[PDB]
RNA sequence: CUCAGUAGCGGCGAGCGAACGGGGAUCAGCCCAUUAAGUUAUGUGUGUUUUAGUGGAACGCUCUGGGAAGUGCGAACGUAGAGGGUGAUAUUCCCGUACACGAAAGGGCACACAUAAUGAUGACGAGUAGGGCGAGGCACGUGAAACCUUGUCUGAAUAUGGGGGGACCAUCCUCCAAGGCUAAAUACUCCUGACUGACCGAUAGUGAACCAGUACCGUGAGGGAAAGGCGAAAAGAACCCCUGUGAGGGGAGUGAAAUAGAUCCUGAAACCGCAUGCAUACAAGCAGUGGGAGCACCUUCGUGGUGUGACUGCGUACCUUUUGUAUAAUGGGUCAGCGACUUAUAUUCAGUAGCGAGGUUAACCGUAUAGGGGAGCCGUAGAGAAAUCGAGUCUUAAUAGGGCG
RNA sequence: CCACAAGUCGAGCAGGUACGAAAGUAGGUCUUAGUGAUCCGGUGGUUCUGUAUGGAAGGGCCAUCGCUCAACGGAUAAAAG
């Protein structure tokens, strides 16, 4: 019962190459080089799915800080004031408000400094 | 039911055989369970049984004792319960051999008290222990 | 048990031969053993020591820059010997006599339960003509079926030879695979009695 | 082929109901200096140790 | 086939390894010079089988199609529905198949009979048996070494006798060497005919599907390749044009199909061209990944889809071997194909099925996976080196004590 | 105490002893080093075995003898550059 490998092997190599398309030089043409490229891409994706949350939190904090300093407070003091006032709006929403609506962010800053004092 | 494509074996009857060196996922890939290097990793790598690395072996650092007896090979032991296989009332060496409880090449037989008997027998030219003789008499047989 | 023949009469048969419970694992083992015993197992391959040539070392061990080689018929090379050459094999298995008889009993009981076994008082052919046998089997509603008789008449054998899905056998030659393969089993009372006496 | 017995071991080991019996060493030739207690206690048979039972089983399959 | 990996042999290492007894296959005895069975060659007769061959049943319509054996409707033969072919899948189109029939001439086999030779320079076994010395063979290595052959030196008795029964002596049992012939069961396949395959399908399978033991290498012995596929049918492109009356093309024509056009079925990858869209000439590194503006096309115009990716955070390949590798430690120029835990036997444990204090056959017979075959094996009792005894047994003067059960 | 092979201490019972009036003490010496497995062979006993039978030879069992095998768990009987 002799078995030929051609069809299955070709299908596997073709699938790897198809996943590899868009890379430079031998990475998108040669199976040996392409197979390594796919695995490293997967590893980078696994690490970046975690890094993304940190990066977006840092961006939100920066925008909130800019808005707070326009309204006369630092980011840390505004966060403390909001916590004292018992406001539970998160930083993503606070940053969106800071970017798109200055009056509402000013009202929030007023509330925070009122709680501070 | 009762078709060539509807017949199945019992659960646990068949197991897939183990195949070595067919990929990472199988769990026995690459080395295939042999480990890394050394004599045992090589083809035909097992050492001779009874070899302990050079120290005098267990079977060579102990003394020889005893000798073999020829008549013991031809002596035969028979349990009491086996007499049930016997056809007829006469228990002898020939009758035991016919019943296939004693091999043909044996020259004498002994009967020991091992089981129970519910029949009457007459024993001819076969050695009996005290318990076996008592059991035969109780069952209603005789000796000689 | 009382089994009704096609005409309407009643035939008494043994419970052991036709009333045994169905043991799927036992039947599977026996049928697989028969199928395996059906194999011929004739073949071979040539190992590195059976291929023509290859006696000498192709090139010296050191200095050339190639990979070290000992023979041109090494299995790694194209045109070389097969690593593990086969030899003819015997595929017969030992089936216990009691297990074989039990499997046959189970098959007969299951056929009786499923109503694929029809008992006839008699079954014979006047002439070795296929059309008469075809008419008889159509009348019995057993066009595709296996016929079991105490003895095989030459005329019936000739008449059944060319019919597809129809074979005729003696009571002493039944086999578990043929008992299962055909849609129906047409059995005479005498064959039933003989098989009952054989208890399998 | 059939497994073959290691006759050297077969000449040193005999089978009991649940194990193997053996003789003891240090009783062959040098005996004058040895004490009477050792002389008497080294006589007779002992049992094979569990750790070494496996090798004896391998070397004596049919006993 | 068992006995049995038992009894024994062995730097008592590694290893080697019987016989008696039982079950089968086959079955057969006959002679030493008044000359046997058996064998061989020639010739005759009675049966049988081969070397060419002959006959051999039964389908129409309709639909798709280049082509029907394929669809739908109904019909016939079958001791025949094995196999191959015919423009795609045929019991009824062809070759055939079951069956019936056939030999002028030649050949093989069985038996009967008539001759030739042969058995057969052989008529009871003397340089013989036995012994000293050195070797060899028997499962057995000189070992307590019995038994067989002899290179060398010797050497009987002869049925009132002699050989063997494992050193050797006595008794008993058994047989008659130094002269011969003999079939079957057994071993094998250069060849012949038939049939078969959970054997391969052009890097496989014979080295060799093809003009292969050839081409080719070597003084020579010797070593030793690669290379199958148009189409159903050549119907293999009349004729016109460019070109050197070249090669190579374009039109026309054939064909169901011409990127089926003759290194001619399908035509993958590495590698190399042309065309379209986006990006790219102020910016430093395993070339991706998470985000993300602009542009082109398609748009159900959407919080859409397909290509491209200015700018930005993170980020030093894979395998092997190692305490530890981006390592400037090893291996890989790339692609396609091939490439490495198997098979037989024995044994041990686990799972599963049958039977159960019982379980099971081996060789073998058997128109044969059935049925028969009980020899044999495992289990059912241990103790002791052994005799021996036995639910007990060994040790001991001991019913004590203790070991193994 | 110990991987194994081995090693170490020991109440107490039966028999025969020596010394004590007696209770009693004694199974080598204050203790921890003074050593060598297996195979093969020698010697004294032995209610074991004895290749047809009776013996014998040979074998087994108890006691004991032959290694600076010191590279001292000891490749072979015998081995330098």
């Amino acid at each position: 019962a002799r078995v030929k490998r051609g069809v299955v092997a070709h299908r596997r190599h073709k699938k790897i190459l198809a996943r590899a398309k868009g890379y430079y030089g031998a990475r998108s043409r040669v199976y040996r080089v392409a197979f390594q490229a796919v695995i490293k891409a997967g590893q980078y994706a696994y690490r970046d799915r975690r890094q993304k949350k940190r990066q977006f939190r840092a961006l939100w904090i920066a925008r909130i800080n800019a808005g707070a300093r326009q309204n006369g407070l630092s980011y840390s003091r505004m966060i403390d004031g909001l916590k004292k006032a018992q406001v539970i709006i998160d930083r993503r929403v606070l940053a969106d408000i800071a970017m798109h609506d200055a009056v509402a962010f000013a009202a929030l800053a007023e509330k925070a400094k009122g709680a501070l004092a | 039911t009762l078709r060539l494509n509807e017949l199945a074996p019992a659960e646990g009857a068949k197991r897939e055989h183990r195949r070595l060196g067919r990929g990472i996922g199988s769990g026995v890939g690459k080395t295939g369970g042999r480990g890394i290097k050394g004599q045992k990793s090589r083809k035909s790598g097992g050492v001779r049984p009874g070899f302990e690395g050079g120290q005098t072996a267990i079977y060579r650092r102990l003394p020889k004792f005893g000798f073999t007896s020829q008549i013991a090979l031809k002596t035969a032991e028979v349990r009491l319960s086996e007499l049930s296989k016997v056809e007829g009332d006469i228990v002898s060496l020939e009758t035991l051999k016919a019943a296939n409880v004693v091999r043909r090449d044996q020259i004498r037989a002994r009967i020991v008290l091992s089981g129970e008997i519910t029949r009457a027998f007459t024993v001819q030219g076969v050695a009996l222990t005290k318990g076996a003789k008592a059991a035969i008499e109780a069952a209603g047989g005789k000796v000689e | 048990m009382n089994l009704k023949t096609v005409s309407g009469s009643a035939v008494e048969l043994s419970e052991v031969a036709f009333g045994r419970e169905f043991n799927e694992a036992l039947v599977h083992q026996v049928v697989t053993a028969y199928l395996a015993g059906g194999r011929q197992g004739t073949r071979a391959h040539k190992s590195r020591a059976d291929v023509s040539g290859g006696g000498k070392k192709p090139f010296r061990q050191k200095g050339t820059g190639r990979a070290r080689a000992g023979s041109i018929r090494s299995p790694i090379w194209v045109g070389g010997g097969k690593t593990f050459a086969a030899r003819p094999q015997d595929w017969s298995q030992k089936v216990n006599r009691k297990m074989y008889r039990g499997a046959m009993q189970c098959i007969l009981a299951e056929l009786v339960r499923q109503d694929r076994l029809v008992l006839v008082e008699e079954f014979a052919v006047a002439a070795p003509k296929t059309k008469e046998l075809l008419a008889k089997l159509n009348d019995l509603n057993a066009a595709r079926a296996l016929i079991v008789t105490d003895a095989v008449d030459e005329n019936l054998y000739l008449a059944a030879r060319n019919l597809p899905h129809v074979d005729v056998v003696d009571a002493t030659a039944i086999d578990p695979v043929s008992l299962i393969a055909f849609d129906k089993v047409v059995m005479s009372v005498a064959a039933a009695k003989k098989i009952e006496v054989e208890l399998g | 082929a059939k497994l073959k017995t290691r006759r050297g071991a077969a000449k040193r080991f005999k089978a009991t109901a649940n194990g193997f019996k053996r003789k003891q060493a240090f009783k062959r030739h040098i005996l004058t200096k040895k004490s009477a207690k050792r002389i008497r206690q080294l006589r007779g048979c002992v049992m094979v140790h569990v750790s070494d039972v496996a090798s004896v089983r391998r070397m004596c399959p049919y006993i």
